[PDB]
């Protein structure tokens, strides 16, 4: 978990685009 | 095995030469430009030292997703050297954007928590919906006074001053009335110190500080000029609104903003708090103003996707029944409209990030510690990488294949070091096109394509002047 569960990452609408770029934390 | 690093393309080795044919051929202010044209040159990647920076420039998403993958704990991205010595010399306190590594961390994941995360970030929405529902009153306000039942005109200003008072209304949970007709002049001062600051950023901007002084004397005065006007207001904001709590206290139940929550309780200290708001307030005017102008411009050229667009915030804002938290998870086109907003106008007109580890891309071998730049207008613009690149197409984000939209949504950047702003910059943009949606039709008489200038951000490369008409 980078950010620390906060959605700013994705190591782990806007989860959806967090998605393509590729959770956890949600 | 792949081949060396001097076998990537380039202009030669020679930094100061290929600043002098830059300057020559193109211009410091069409850098996007020079980028397109660079690609056209030498394929899909390419080096270009310029004074004494080396960077590797890359188009291709199937090369920024290695580049994004390999990225460590601690990304760095390319520092303004004006920026820097600025802040050294006059030993002005930094915030995240100035730091590396774990002082880096620290701050960021400090910032997370209040500007990025659901749980803080859900508090945006009245805030943001106050300062844009105030905007569309200006506009009603405007076509009155006209008496020709539409109003006309240059908003760019307007849109500066609604940039502004969205960001300080989310950070300090008051307004700054710079929507009135009346308005604050030592805040206007504020707003055109930083487009200030940009603008004179340019003439200095591929030299090392010793020759900034030498050659730019009087662009690095005025620029120094600029920022201790940035410095000295936001301090001032800052330091009342600290005070202020203690004369009231420190009891609310309901939401005060960003700052109150930084300064009631987080792991930073007061300094670094400062210096980040200062940040915030400076990085959040001239950008989310700018790509809002490009939005209402972009549907003023495609009328089309205009009525589509206003079509679906009716439909949005009806079956919500009026809730404004409802209507932005029923609105995915106007949500795609900012994307394809974004990827034709991007604010920043590279990504960077320094290598932490060798890379090989393109059967190059990359070096650790190589800049690699993603050049991000020219993606935008470039027919293999999107169809019909020209044209505004919003339901282009919305395709089930996955390979249409991959690693090219790159306008907020990625990753842990991705716009810090890029949540309230979303809900900003959203409800403020919301708002006028519904309330008016956008046009631009004698329309003609409008270029764009760099000026650090890239900017409208001249006015655009609107006609607004009352929808009904
Ligand atoms: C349309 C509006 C905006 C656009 C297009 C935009 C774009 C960007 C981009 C491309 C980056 C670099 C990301 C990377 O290196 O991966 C960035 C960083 C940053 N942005 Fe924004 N931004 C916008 C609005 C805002 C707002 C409203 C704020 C105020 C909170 C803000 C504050 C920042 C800060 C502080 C950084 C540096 C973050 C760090 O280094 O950790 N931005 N932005
Ligand atoms: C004023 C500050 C407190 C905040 C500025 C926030 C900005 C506008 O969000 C900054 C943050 C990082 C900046 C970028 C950093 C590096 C570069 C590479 C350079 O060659 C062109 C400018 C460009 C592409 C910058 C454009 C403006 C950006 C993208
Ligand atoms: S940990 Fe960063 S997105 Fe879940």
């Amino acid at each position: 978990g980078a950010c620390e569960g906060t959605l700013a990452c994705s190591t782990c609408d806007e989860e959806n685009d967090m998605l393509d770029l590729a959770l956890g934390c949600q | 095995s792949p081949r060396p690093f001097n076998e990537i393309p380039s202009p030669g080795d020679n930094g100061w030469l290929n600043l002098y044919h830059f300057w020559r051929e193109t211009g410091t202010h069409k850098v996007h430009l020079h980028h397109v044209q660079n690609f056209q040159k030498y394929g899909p990647i390419y080096r270009e030292k310029l004074g004494n920076v080396e960077s590797v420039y890359v188009i291709d998403p199937e090369d920024v997703a290695l580049l994004f993958k390999s990225e460590g704990p601690n990304p760095e991205r390319f520092l303004i050297p004006p920026w820097v010595a600025y802040h050294q010399y006059y030993q002005r306190p930094i915030g995240v954007l100035l730091k590396k590594s774990a002082a880096w961390k620290k701050d960021r994941v400090a910032l997370n928590q209040e500007v990025m995360a659901p749980e803080a970030t859900k508090n945006f929405l009245p805030l943001l919906d106050a300062v844009s529902r105030d905007f569309v009153s200006v506009l009603h306000r405007r076509i009155k006074k006209a008496g020709s039942g539409n109003y006309s005109g240059d908003i760019s200003d307007d849109l500066f001053r609604f940039a502004f008072e969205s960001i300080t209304n989310v950070i300090f949970g008051e307004r700054q009335g710079m929507l009135e007709e009346v308005v604050n002049p030592e805040a206007q001062r504020f707003i055109d110190a930083i487009y200030q600051m940009f603008h004179t950023s340019v003439p200095m901007l591929n030299l090392p500080p010793d020759l900034f002084r030498l050659f730019r004397t009087k662009t690095w005065k005025d620029h120094v000029a600029a920022w201790d006007v940035i410095f000295s207001k936001a301090d001032i904001y800052t330091q009342n609104f600290y005070w202020e709590l203690r004369q009231k206290g420190s009891v609310h139940h309901d939401y005060r903003g960003i700052l109150y929550r930084l300064l009631g309780d987080s792991k930073m200290s007061f300094e670094d708090i400062k210096a980040n708001v200062t940040e915030m307030l400076a990085g959040g005017v001239d950008t989310t103003s700018m790509t809002l102008q490009w939005h209402l411009y972009e549907m003023a050229r495609n009328l089309k996707v205009q009525d589509m667009l206003r079509a679906e915030v009716l439909a949005a804002r009806h079956q919500a029944q009026g809730d404004m938290a409802t209507m932005l998870q029923l609105v995915p086109l106007l949500k795609a409209s900012i994307k394809e907003t974004l990827r034709l106008h991007p604010i920043s007109v590279t990504l960077q990030r320094y290598l932490v580890n060798d890379l090989v891309l393109r059967d190059y071998m990359i070096p650790a510690k190589t800049l690699v730049q993603v050049a991000i207008y020219a993606l935008g613009r470039e027919p293999t990488f999107f169809f019909d690149p020209e044209n505004f197409d919003p339901t282009r984000w919305l395709s089930k294949d996955k390979n249409i939209t991959y690693f090219r949504n790159l306008g907020f950047g990625w990753g842990v070091r991705q716009c810090l702003g890029r949540r309230i910059a979303e809900l900003e943009m959203t409800i403020f096109l919301i708002n006028m949606l519904e309330n008016f039709r956008v046009e631009i008489q004698h329309l003609s394509d409008v270029g764009t200038t760099f000026n650090l951000i890239l900017m409208p490369e001249k006015p655009i002047s609107f006609t607004f008409w009352p929808f009904n």
